[PDB]
């Protein structure tokens, strides 16, 4: 469900936040996303 | 055969160390 605060726990990365779709260029091989200051931005969706 | 000259590498052999996505 998105556009909803939910608690999360993809692939065993658990957290809580609000998930919507996005226009990122993730490659191939990347699986998670990141920040200037390092904390999770963006995820990939393991059965999407 | 084979010989065994040298050259210099210039800015050459960087891979990505992670697979965590990462813009500007
Ligand atoms: C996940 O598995 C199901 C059944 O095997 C399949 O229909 C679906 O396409 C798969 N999803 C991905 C992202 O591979």
């Amino acid at each position: 469900v998105k556009n909803k605060c939910v608690n999360f726990n993809f692939n065993g990365l658990t957290g809580t936040g609000v998930l919507t779709k996005s226009n990122k260029k993730f490659l191939p091989f990347q699986q998670f996303g990141r920040d200037i200051v390092d904390t999770t931005d963006a995820v990939r969706d393991p059965q999407t | 055969t084979t010989t065994q000259s040298y050259t210099n590498s210039f800015t050459r052999g960087v891979y990505y160390p992670d697979k965590v996505f990462r813009s500007s």
